[PDB]
């Protein structure tokens, strides 16, 4: 890709003694420009990772490269570990496994060989957003090398903290922009829209007189966000496109998703279901309404699914979201003539969630992508399978609000 | 057969509410409630009703954006 080659040219400028950051996005090759890197120093190289999928991947490109199996290219894992060699060598680590304070289980000893051998020379560490944090901190103060490499997606975080970087690891050498890179190669067009929906006058009362994250429960169970989301599940169901329905909050996560009558996958369920959703979500066409929390969004980010729904959030973590949603943009890339990715953020008026995401659409202003307000699309009045647009319904579904917030 | 003067206030349901909420903290506000968008309110409290909102859409907005 173009845009590697533009970020080698700096390792091919001076050679000795760099460090910096290269912001490339997730469908892009980074792991292949760090296997470009690791053949131009040749040195025991490590990579730090938060989760093993990341390591297996990583090990693949050491396979598209060469050798593996070999006493030179090490793995090192809280499962087992491999032998290294020196003038050579290609290892990942996990940050938890190398940071620890005192909890030990005769693997600490393995992590110290590598480091106290001063066999290195390269350092690899993904997604560098993460590293504010003392724990990053602490093994950067147990690591030193003659070259560094940060190859991350995103940086935006309010922490006041992302500037440290340039003197931590490095500043920041390449910023790709998502626009020209979407001109190089289709990586599905950004369609940033929010829904107005109306708010009705008990929730709104109730509303103001609950606040924190209990308000957060009379924001997200409005009636109206009901009725609209399902009238873009069943647009989205007629264009013929699978759904992805994202929710910071569990609770929410299972009322849309059995009311709906439609997997999930949240905190505390079993791997085994969870790989079931996933082949029953690509195998079956029957499923194409997913209601995914953030462990299945970071865990794993699918290809399909055009259609991203949002409903729950919380305060301050826009840029995540920010960020996972452009995990599942940047997911989806094959080169399509049309190629229309749309995001909703079904927001309800006079609410405190929306001016959040008012910040969230400003961090997606930031990187370029197009955003439009949406109040209603005509057709949601022809719908007669809406739920919770009869008082009756609108008001047994206030005491159900009332008996949740008897219950927090 | 009895007429009286007020002032006639028509506006969606949130803002009545929120008007009926003026009229809980200062009291003296709301004359009558009409139905579920218009209300019957003191004259002589209009602007300060109509300022009024101003601040609590000012305060519920917020949106610095800096």
């Amino acid at each position: 890709r173009p845009y590697q080659e533009k970020s080698l040219s700096k390792m091919f400028g001076n050679g000795r003694a760099r460090s910096g950051i290269i912001v490339l996005p997730c469908g892009a090759g980074k792991t292949l420009v760090g296997i470009t890197a690791a053949c131009t120093i040749k040195k025991s190289v490590i990579v730090l990772c938060t989760s093993s999928v990341s390591v297996m991947q990583w090990r693949q490109q050491f396979l598209x490269x060469x050798x593996x199996x070999x006493x030179x290219x090490x793995x090192x894992x809280x499962x087992x570990x491999x032998x290294x060699x020196x003038x050579x060598x290609l290892v990942v680590s996990t940050y938890s496994m190398v940071a620890n304070x005192x909890x030990x289980x005769x693997x600490x000893x393995x992590x110290x060989x590598x480091x106290x051998x001063x066999x290195w020379g390269f350092i690899i560490l993904d997604e560098v957003h993460v590293v504010p944090a003392a724990m990053f901190r602490r093994v950067v103060s147990t690591i030193a090398a003659h070259a560094k490499l940060g190859l991350t997606a995103t940086l935006v975080r309010e922490d006041d903290k992302i500037g440290d970087l340039n003197f931590l690891i490095g500043p920041k050498l390449y910023e790709a922009n998502w626009m020209e890179l979407s001109q190089k190669g289709h990586i599905a067009n950004v369609q940033c829209a929010e829904v107005w929906c109306p708010m009705t006058a008990e929730f709104y009362q109730e509303y103001l007189r609950e606040t924190a994250r209990k308000r957060m429960l009379l924001y997200i169970m409005n009636p109206t966000k009901f009725q609209a989301c399902q009238f873009l599940i069943q647009y989205h169901e007629r264009r013929g496109d699978k759904i992805i329905v994202f929710s910071d909050n569990v609770y929410a996560l299972q009322e849309y998703a059995l009311k709906m009558g439609k997997p999930f996958i949240y905190g505390s369920t079993p791997q085994q279901e969870r790989m079931n959703i996933l082949q029953n979500f690509q195998y079956n066409d029957q499923i194409n309404t997913i209601f995914l929390s953030k462990v299945g969004d970071t865990s794993i980010d699918l290809p399909e699914a055009t259609c991203l729904i949002q409903i729950s959030s919380h305060y301050g973590s826009r840029r995540q979201e920010a960020q996972r949603l452009g995990r599942i943009l940047r997911a989806k890339r094959r080169n399509d003539e049309g190629f229309n990715a749309f995001f909703y953020s079904l927001v309800s008026k006079d609410t405190q969630e929306m001016y959040y995401s008012t910040k969230r659409q400003a961090f997606l202003v930031d990187q370029g992508y197009a955003f439009k307000v949406i109040t209603h699309l005509h057709g949601m009045e022809n719908i007669p399978n809406l739920a919770y647009a009869s008082p009756r319904e609108r008001r047994e579904l206030l005491q159900e609000v009332l008996l949740k917030n008897e219950e927090a | 057969a009895r007429a009286r003067k007020g002032a006639l206030v028509q506006c969606d349901p949130s803002i009545k509410a929120l008007i009926l909420q003026i009229d809980a903290k200062m009291s003296d506000i709301v004359l009558e409630e009409l139905d579920d968008t218009h209300l019957l309110v003191n004259p002589s409290k209009v602007e300060f009703v109509k300022h009024e909102l101003n601040r609590l859409l000012s305060k519920n907005i917020y949106n610095p954006m800096d």
